[PDB]
RNA sequence: CCUACUUCACAAAGCGCCUUCCCCCGUAAAUGAUAUCAUCUCAACUUAGUAUUAUACCCACACACCCAAGAACAGGGUU
């Protein structure tokens, strides 16, 4: 990781950079998620996993750099949005209602004033459809709409 | 066993005081627990006509958490009865106005729709914050487990756990980040 | 060390099958409360109905009287069991 | 096949390791011997029993009364043995059949204390605007049995 | 006496005192009354469980509305257990 | 803004951005191109 | 509400007089990633941006006569 320092005169210095842990469970895997056997085994609240693909101020890292699949990058981005909205990354910020599994940005959803009839009800989305295929240990599948 | 008749009956039909902590808990799950306890459906001696309900004291109701965008999408509708008296207020607005209305309404909706519902609600004690009246605190008997386990934040994760969790990728050294 | 259920409450349950395997024996001696888990013994119509409702955590409706019809329909010698 | 510890990496339920069969069988023998010794020494008070009689299961104890909804073809005061005893239980132990306990284990005895007819039950059919109205009165025969004793034997 | 209770048939007064006398006869120190469980202490419908402990050993616990009533009932239960007239005692043999 | 069910960029400077829940076509050079879903 | 004027007259009225106080959100912008530019953000986020109407009003309570109180009841006064 290179950082730019000013004094005006400005220069870039490369500092310590973490390395992937030795002995991946699944070497010769497409993305890091596959290499570590996490294809369908992480959720929005797995901050330890998510923060490894996050800029220090909360922004996501580019797919080219991270090496993630297209679908895995999308999943990580959505999970990170949900974690930010749930307040699970208090240190990754640009510079009071508790939530979680919030798909939409809170400021862009209108109230459901007229929920339709029973056969055409307007349901409130929960979680993200990108995580529909996550490992389900429950008898019933995840309900993405409430 | 071996109790006298009146003490035995009193013990069997006594009403217990339970404590729920609403911090970061879904009001729906809180209401399900509270409704079971209020109806007495958690007692094997339960019967609709036995008036076997218990007391439920829910604290930190101001700090409940909705899944999804329910804070903005869920709407509570009421009518004053007068023309033009239809009021539709979002969950966030209702929570700001009354820090107890959301949980109260959830439990009310989950309770059976009969004449015992308001008697049951009389046994429900909702408190926005950690403070509880002293008499209620002395009454408390048991604390029910929180229905939802609150996920930890990075600020809360211990350095040992972070070390235990492997590094997933080799970031290029020459990257601004 | 495996226990079918927590042994703290209401008894210590021990399941078993007879040698023939055609009957199940359960040994469930009751668990006494430890002494350390115990504490030493310490040493007008409107307003009236409001007070009673507050006292017994009920509503006002049950404290109002009923008519002669119901008061006389009520059975004063109900059957008693046990 | 290692998976880093995430929320969904492992099942949400605790892992349970059942006791090894050999040690568990030895433990079952020990427990059965203990309960058999309790029976031998008579270390029990009231005995209750779930007994399948007629078509139903009755939770029964000595001196209890049972109302069978049919005539039993037995003279009043006649003593009987109830043979389908599903469960026998005491203060400190219970024995469960699979699905029935053996004859050698439990002996539930009853007595035909009374033979009677049930109170008149009304069966009325009615359909509106069809001139369809029917009434019948039925008195089901009944037998009251008193459970005299529940005996167990050290045959485990 | 089938279905009857010991003190339903034999009326007694001061069961705690009588239990103390019985334990003295059996050469046992006086029991310590202790609050094992309670509910709604400050309400109008409290439940109190009072256990009598003999050298930190529970001999009998009883329920009640007030602490005094619970202690009295616990004394009655202890007396029943001592005299062998417990509710779950062996039936009479006929 | 003009309300359109299908958003089409009209010139080079027209750009699509999803804001406050819905898509918009914004354009500095020709604000006439402003479209809202 | 009746000081005037007027219908009128121990008072009721208007044609007469007096008092009337807070927002709502469509968008326009700052910083900034996914996508190292850019980007108002169903990304985290910062403003215009606010409702959680702010308050105001009422709050005591055991015959008979009068009353600006009133169908009755009720209410106010009786020093
Ligand atoms: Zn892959
Ligand atoms: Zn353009």
């Amino acid at each position: 990781f290179r950082e730019v320092v000013e004094t005006t005169i400005i220069e870039g210095r490369i500092t310590a950079t973490p390395k992937e842990s030795p002995n991946p469970p699944n070497p010769s895997g497409q993305c890091p998620i596959c290499r570590w056997n996490l294809k369908h085994k992480y959720n929005y609240d797995d901050v330890l996993l998510l923060s490894q693909f996050i800029r220090p101020h909360g922004g996501m890292l580019p797919r080219k750099i991270t090496g993630l699949c297209q679908e895995e990058h999308r999943k990580i981005e959505e999970c990170v949005k949900m974690a930010h909205r749930a307040g699970l990354l208090p240190n990754h910020r640009p510079r009071q209602l508790n939530r979680y599994l919030t798909r939409w940005a809170p400021g862009s959803v209108k109230p459901i004033y007229k929920k339709g009839p029973r056969w055409n009800r307007v349901r409130m989305p929960v979680g993200s459809p990108l995580l529909r295929d996550n490992v389900c240990y429950s008898r019933t599948p995840w309900k993405l709409y409430h | 066993s071996s109790f006298s008749r009146a003490p035995q009956q009193w013990a069997t039909f006594a009403r217990i005081w339970y404590l729920l902590d609403g911090k970061m808990q879904p009001p729906g799950k809180l209401a399900a627990m509270a409704s079971i306890r209020l109806q007495g459906l958690h007692k094997p001696v339960y019967h609709a006509l036995s008036d076997c309900g218990d007391h439920v004291v829910i604290m930190n109701t101001r700090h409940i958490a909705f899944s999804g965008n329910k804070w903005e999408q869920k709407v509570y509708s009421s009518h004053t009865g007068y023309p033009g008296g239809f009021r539709q207020v979002t969950a966030a607005q209702l929570h700001l106005r009354d820090p107890v209305a959301i949980v109260k309404l959830a439990i009310y909706g989950m309770l059976p729709k009969n004449l015992h519902r308001r008697t049951m609600m009389e046994r429900l004690h909702l408190f926005p914050d950690e403070y509880i009246p002293e008499d209620i605190l002395k009454n408390l008997v048991e604390e029910l487990p929180q229905p939802r386990k609150i996920p930890k934040r990075l600020d809360e994760y211990t350095q040992e756990e972070i070390d235990a969790f492997p590094r997933l990728w080799t970031p290029p050294e020459d990257y601004r980040l | 060390t495996y226990s079918p259920l927590p042994d703290d409450y209401n008894c210590n349950v021990e399941l078993a099958l007879t040698s023939d395997g055609r009957t199940i024996v359960c040994y469930h001696p009751s668990v006494d409360i430890p002494y350390e888990h115990t504490k030493p013994i310490p040493r007008e119509e409107g307003p009236m109905i409001e007070q009673l409702s507050k006292m017994f955590f009920t509503t006002k409706h049950r404290w109002y009287p009923h008519g002669r019809y119901h008061r006389c329909r009520k059975n004063l010698n109900p059957p008693k069991d046990r | 096949g290692y998976v880093p510890k995430t929320s969904l990496s492992s099942p949400p339920w605790p892992e349970v390791v059942l006791p090894d069969p050999v040690e568990e069988t030895r433990h079952h023998a020990e427990v059965v011997k203990k309960v058999n010794e309790m029976i031998v020494t008579g270390q029990y008070g009231r005995l209750f029993a779930v007994v399948h009689f007629a078509s139903r299961q009755w939770k029964v104890t000595s001196e209890d009364l049972i109302l069978i909804g049919n005539e039993l073809d037995l003279a009043c005061g006649e003593r009987i043995r109830l043979e389908k005893v599903l469960l026998v239980g005491a203060d400190n132990f219970t024995l469960l059949g699979k699905p029935l306990l053996g004859k050698d284990l439990v002996r539930v005895e009853a007595t035909v204390i009374e033979k009677t007819e049930s109170w008149p039950r009304i069966i009325m059919r009615f359909r509106k605007r069809k001139n369809f109205k029917k009434k019948r009165i039925v008195t089901t025969p009944q037998t009251v049995l008193r459970i005299n004793s529940i005996e167990i034997a050290p045959c485990l | 006496m089938t279905g009857k209770e010991l003190f339903e048939m034999w009326k007694i007064i001061n069961p705690m005192g009588l239990l103390v006398e019985e334990l003295k006869k059996r050469n046992v120190s006086a029991p310590e009354s202790r609050l094992t469980r309670q509910s709604g202490g400050t309400t109008a419908l409290p439940l109190y469980f009072v256990g009598l402990y003999c050298d930190k050993k529970l001999i009998a616990e009883g329920p009640g509305e007030t602490v005094l009533v619970a202690e009295e009932e616990a004394a009655r239960v202890a007396l029943r257990k001592l005299y062998g007239f417990t509710e779950n005692r062996r039936p009479w043999n006929y | 803004f003009k309300n359109k069910t299908v958003l089409k960029k009209r010139c080079k400077d027209c750009y699509l951005v999803k804001r406050r829940g819905r898509w918009y076509v914004y354009c500095k050079t020709h604000p006439r191109h402003k479209q809202r879903q």
